[PDB]
RNA sequence: ACGACCGUAUAGUACGAGAGGAACUACGGUUGGUGGCCACUGGUGUACCGGUUGUUCGAGAGAGCACGUGCCGGGUAGCCA
RNA sequence: CGAGUGGCUUGCUACCUCGAUGUCGGUUCCCUCCAUCCUGCCCGUGCAGAAGCGGGCAAGGGUGAGGUUGUUCGCCUAUUA
RNA sequence: GUCGGGUGAGAACCCCGACGGCCUAAUGGAUAAGGGUUCCUCAGCACUGCUGAUCAGCUGAGGGUUAGCCGGUCCUAAGUCUCACCGCAACUCGACUGAGACGAAAUGGGAAACAGGUUAAUAUUCCUGUGCCAUCAUGCAGUGAAAGUUGACGCCCUGGGGUCGAUCACGCCGGGCAUCGCCCGGUCGAACCGUCCAACUCCGUGGAAGCCGUAAUGGCAGGAAGCGGACGAACGGCGGCAUAGGGAAACGUGAUUCAACCUGGGGCCCAUGAAAAGACGAGCAUGAUGUCCGUACCGAGAACCGACACAGGUGUCCAUGGCGGCGAAAGCCAAGGCCUGUCGGGAGCAACCAACGUUAGGGAAUUCGGCAAGUUAGUCCCGUACCUUCGGAAGAAGGGAUGCCUGCUCCGGAACGGAGCAGGUCGCAGUGACUCGGAAGCUCGGACUGUCUAGUAACAACAUAGGUGACCGCAAAUCCGCAAGGACUCGUACGGUCACUGAAUCCUGCCCAGUGCAGGUAUCUGAACACCUCGUACAAGAGGACGAAGGACCUGUCAACGGCGGGGGUCUUAAGGUAGCGUAGUACCUUGCCGCAUCAGUAGCGGCUUGCAUGAAUGGAUUAACCAGAGCUUCACUGUCCCAACGUUGGGCCCGGUGAACUGUACAUUCCAGUGCGGAGUCUGGAGACACCCAGGGGGAAGCGAAGACCCUAUGGAGCUUUACUGCAGGCUGUCGCUGAGGACUCUCACUCCGGGAGGAGGACACCGAUAGCCGGGCA
RNA sequence: CGUGGAAGUCUGUUAGAGUUGGUGUCCUACAAUACCCUCUCGUGAUCUAUGUGUAGGGGUGAAAGGCCCAUCGAGUCCGGCA
């Protein structure tokens, strides 16, 4: 079996949904835990240095 | 290089796990204050998962329905006892220093109220030997003379479920619906069947070690391979 | 009794599991009465059809010569 | 757009002690190549005619499907070697 | 021993191509060369004949089928002018 | 698909009818996920649709999903999270231990719903009829009440009960056909309430010394059969439900085989096959309450994933529709669905290509190689070699039979089950299509089933059982973490860790010098702290004394890395190649020599064999069985070949419609020679050349496609190795702190472990913090 | 002689899984791994759905340097970075 076209035929499952608190489609269902402002990780909300170029 | 296979080991990850949650029970004898009034019928006869062995299913005086390590003879309706004054038969449980000299015992503790740790293998029994005030020697399944504290219980007998090491497993699939109630991970690749990434016996244009096999016991997780501080090796001389 | 392994295994593998499962099927003396009705239920575990004595024993035997041993002393 | 070979007569002759053994010429054929043609032989021929298995149309009659003919037998014209 | 011709082998060189000119052998299809294997015409002979050996002109045509081997090469078989 | 017709400005493809087809585990029916309005209606054609469109999954506007009893919700699974505790420089980090919570929508457990009717679209939800569960309230009964049972369970074989379905018989209702009198459809009716009970188990009676019993195992004086009885099943029977519902009508009755469902018997395990909530236990009346969330549609060759209306991918149930046959097989046909695997028109329709049929005579001559194709084929009877691990080999091989029709026999309760007999009889052919092995031998390899390079390798590679060595008594060995801690481990030497070899059979020689590991060690070497000397009003520093692990040295060890020669009738460096096997998948020479086989055999097999450079768990030899593994031979077969022909289907060609891409410095009708950075359509000389267009097979454009993978170069990169350089973890060991009392010793009070506790073991050690020496490709 | 019905047992396009040859078709594809015939396995070390765990010098690996979302002799994203 190759792993392009006919391995996309599996892909029918949900992890990752609108978040309850930012608003983006990145609370995984699964980890309990939002990818983009780590709602279920921490209270404090994710934002990293490297999301913008050093001097800006 | 990679992480070799005893290192992924360690990190107890689901495949290198023992599948605890199909376990019976830890067969740990029974808590008394002292007197020995206590004694129990046995109900049943069951197969331990963990051990390969049976076990046996005992309903004590006050209540308590608890698995046993069995022995070898007990059967239903048979009754043991566990304590001090405890008599001298084939699956009851006393401390050392009540049982007589030359008489085979299995599930021994080695610090007097731990449950038993020696001797639990299938058919196996240690020897009770010398006796004193002090020390109770017992002689282990290994063939080694374990000077231990008389105060440490044991139970009568020799262990159930003897010579199942006889009848070979014929085939791997046999191997492998037993390897599935233990603790490993099987099967077995060699390690000069591996690359050099992934082996300290990998690589070659052809199969054989790099080194040789006999490692020192001064070398760190990812090296100690092969034959582990030996003494010596071989089957001649 | 190894006819199940037809051509396969060799010798040695396929004599002693006929062996072993030869004197595993046999009639055995039951220790509540005297008959030989002890069947095996599994490993270890042991049983008479007559008296319903339910008993551990060796693997494949129902006796193991170190549990005859126990006895003597 | 023809190349080459075998054979018969010449001749058991010339030549030669013998053994052996030609040629000119005239004939018949074979092979390779070449161009064309289908009376003859052969192939094809899901044109056509027949036999027959299974199933469906109630039986019969007569038919459909079974890979582009179910299978089997015969095969006209044409196209072909 | 001396003098050469060829450009099929091999070697030498590093001129051309490394922002790519797809390998060997085989096959298929076309053209060509002559240093001619056969066929035509010849000269010599240690040319009686028959069968040969050697040489000359000559490239019209022909130079085939197979066994081992990937082989080219080569070995082998039976045919063949 | 075709002929009519409908609507429309417009129709090959939108709709009706007829005729003709396609799909049968799916192209039908119900759904999970996923999609998200795609569903229905109306109005449309700018967009989307492989052509067109009046159609549409498109555009726009409206509408549509109704629940005590179907899911969710509740329970607990692997496991997840939160809080506390602890670690960490720290946290959004981290293991344990506690508590809490979360974790199952087809497909785990689970209180309770059936039948019909209705809409454009919902439906066990609405409506009609009937029924049921839980909770609570009132009334009556009851004082029992929690022990127990259930929830609740693996794999294999099998009996019994039994419904739907299918089929058979006969009757009734309706239809079809029209020489017959056959053929098709229907003949209905639930939940629920009540009742019946086979199997299992048990009790009384009885009294078997050989009987009882099964498909099979089995049962019994410790009490068999027989007899009586207690307990006790179906989604089943029976009655109600039902002058309910449904049908135009009749509105059946019996039977066989029996999915579902119920209930038993047997066998297997170095494998042992969830848990919890809940229910029962534990009555009846009447009445009230039963909220919240999901509910449309698709579920796929157009509603999902794959950029697409993608030939791909994607779970469950319908596995019992008819003939057929062993069959959930083929082929054919229903029910149901479809003509949307969605562009058409035309030409005996050429060449050429894809799929394919048939080819006389020859029969592998084809080719690296029988690649491709073909041959064989179902069932029964006869018969069957070498070898073998006695299982197998084996469907070996080889030979015969096979239809229809008439009348019968046997087995069985019977089948619309099976096995046979006699007579008759047709064809070229009776497994008539379909379905359906070609066979035999020698050699190599791996024992076998199994694994693998998702996407050029399925193999001889990996695995395997089996063999072997190594480490460890559990406060262990091995391993993970910075730490707190953790896997192994609900484990304990018949264990499990770390490695090697790789079934069985016969075996497994010699070497410990080097390297590795391990043990020992008079003596030698061996760091730091403390101690002593010198030095310094102190300090730096120099030296000494003591000396751990380690090293030197000695010993053990090869199923540990490995080695098993040259010379002569010893030498290097320990030994000097034993059984075997041998021109090997290992042999350079080499197509070795001899033989087999062939016309001819670098092949293959056998023998020999001085082996360039075989050889014994770096396992040697051998080997039945097995194999999409490598090589060779034979029979059979054939278009692989001699040598090609004709045909079939889809293209190709012409017409309508739709409509890309690759590629492009310029010029360009070239050819032969030459020249040129030595491989020119363009330069030079000649030759040839009127322009444009169609079809073709690909000679050239060193054709198109890709800043060469080869090679070298760069004080480029990365992966990997080691006795490369340098370091870093880790292990071992000494020393200092924790750390206490009286070069060997006693104790207990810190500290550690065991014990529920009392208390026990150990103990100034160990753990931990710091430092020093050694080892240290595990890692940078 | 029968009964019994074992097996990493055999035949098998049962379902399902796999992928030997054709070096066929395709190769600006139906398809960034497809199509067809052929072939292997098909009661077990079997296949499969859903849920769940292991994470980047780390997993996972019957070992092919295989696999970890068309990405692997060290994934992907962004940053260091011009
Ligand atoms: C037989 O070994 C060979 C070696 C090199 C080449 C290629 C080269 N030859 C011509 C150009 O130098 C180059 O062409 C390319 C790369 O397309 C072919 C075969
Ligand atoms: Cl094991
Ligand atoms: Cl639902
Ligand atoms: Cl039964
Ligand atoms: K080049
Ligand atoms: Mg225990
Ligand atoms: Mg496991
Ligand atoms: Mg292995
Ligand atoms: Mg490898
Ligand atoms: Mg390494
Ligand atoms: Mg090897
Ligand atoms: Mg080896
Ligand atoms: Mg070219
Ligand atoms: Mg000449
Ligand atoms: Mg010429
Ligand atoms: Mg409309
Ligand atoms: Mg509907
Ligand atoms: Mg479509
Ligand atoms: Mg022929
Ligand atoms: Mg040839
Ligand atoms: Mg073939
Ligand atoms: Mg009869
Ligand atoms: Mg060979
Ligand atoms: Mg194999
Ligand atoms: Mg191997
Ligand atoms: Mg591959
Ligand atoms: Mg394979
Ligand atoms: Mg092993
Ligand atoms: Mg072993
Ligand atoms: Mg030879
Ligand atoms: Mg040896
Ligand atoms: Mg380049
Ligand atoms: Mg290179
Ligand atoms: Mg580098
Ligand atoms: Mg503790
Ligand atoms: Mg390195
Ligand atoms: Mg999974
Ligand atoms: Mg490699
Ligand atoms: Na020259
Ligand atoms: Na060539
Ligand atoms: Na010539
Ligand atoms: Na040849
Ligand atoms: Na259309
Ligand atoms: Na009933
Ligand atoms: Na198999
Ligand atoms: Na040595
Ligand atoms: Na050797
Ligand atoms: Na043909
Ligand atoms: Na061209
Ligand atoms: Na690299
Ligand atoms: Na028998
Ligand atoms: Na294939
Ligand atoms: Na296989
Ligand atoms: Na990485
Ligand atoms: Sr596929
Ligand atoms: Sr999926
Ligand atoms: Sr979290
Ligand atoms: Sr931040
Ligand atoms: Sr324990
Ligand atoms: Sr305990
Ligand atoms: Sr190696
Ligand atoms: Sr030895
Ligand atoms: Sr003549
Ligand atoms: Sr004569
Ligand atoms: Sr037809
Ligand atoms: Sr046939
Ligand atoms: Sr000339
Ligand atoms: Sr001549
Ligand atoms: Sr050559
Ligand atoms: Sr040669
Ligand atoms: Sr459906
Ligand atoms: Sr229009
Ligand atoms: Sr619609
Ligand atoms: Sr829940
Ligand atoms: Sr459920
Ligand atoms: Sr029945
Ligand atoms: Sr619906
Ligand atoms: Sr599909
Ligand atoms: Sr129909
Ligand atoms: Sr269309
Ligand atoms: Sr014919
Ligand atoms: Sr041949
Ligand atoms: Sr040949
Ligand atoms: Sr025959
Ligand atoms: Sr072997
Ligand atoms: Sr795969
Ligand atoms: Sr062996
Ligand atoms: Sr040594
Ligand atoms: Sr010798
Ligand atoms: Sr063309
Ligand atoms: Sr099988
Ligand atoms: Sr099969
Ligand atoms: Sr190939
Ligand atoms: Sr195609
Ligand atoms: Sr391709
Ligand atoms: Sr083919
Ligand atoms: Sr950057």
């Amino acid at each position: 079996t190759g792993a392009g076209t006919p391995s996309q035929g599996k892909k029918n499952t949900t992890t990752h949904t609108k978040c309850r608190r930012c608003g983006e489609k990145s609370y995984h269902t699964k980890k309990k835990v939002c990818s983009s402002c780590g709602f279920g990780k921490s209270a404090k909300r994710r934002d990293y240095e490297w999301q913008s170029k050093a001097g800006e | 290089g990679r992480r070799i296979q005893g290192q992924r080991r360690g990190r107890g990850t689901s495949t290198f796990r023992a599948p605890s949650h199909r376990y019976k029970a830890d067969l740990e004898h029974r808590k008394v204050e002292d007197g020995d009034v206590i004694a129990g019928t046995v109900v049943d006869i069951e197969h331990d998962p963990a051990r390969s062995a049976p076990v046996a299913a005992v309903e004590f005086e006050d209540g308590d329905r608890r698995l046993i390590l069995a022995p070898e003879g007990v059967g239903v309706g048979d009754e043991l006892q566990v304590g001090v004054s405890a008599e001298i038969a084939p699956g009851n449980t006393l401390p050392l220093a009540e049982i007589p000299e030359g008489v085979p015992v299995c599930n021994v503790e080695s610090s007097p109220g731990d449950g038993g740790k020696f001797a639990r293998a299938s058919g196996v029994n240690a020897q009770l030997l010398t006796h004193d005030r002090n020390v109770a020697v017992v002689k282990l399944p290994s063939g080694e003379m374990k000077r231990l504290d008389p105060q440490c219980r044991a139970t009568i007998g020799v262990v159930a479920g003897g010579g199942r090491t006889d009848k070979p497993f014929v085939k791997a699939g046999n191997k492998h619906h037993k390897m599935k109630a233990r603790g490993t991970k099987w099967p077995n690749v060699r390690g000069v069947a591996m690359n050099a990434v992934d082996h300290p016996f990998g690589g070659g244009g052809r199969q054989h070690p790099g080194k040789p096999k006999s490692i020192s016991r001064n070398a760190p997780p990812g090296r100690k391979v092969g034959d582990i501080a030996s003494k010596r090796t071989g089957r001649g001389g | 009794s190894s006819g199940r392994f037809g051509a396969r295994y060799g010798r040695v593998s396929r004599r002693r599991v006929a062996e072993i499962e030869s004197e595993m099927n046999e009639d055995h003396a039951c220790p509540n009465c005297g008959e030989d009705r002890v069947d095996r239920q599994g490993t270890g575990i042991w049983q008479c059809s007559y008296c319903d004595y339910k008993f551990t024993g060796g693997s494949y035997k129902p006796e193991t010569p170190g549990g005859k041993t126990v006895r003597r002393s």
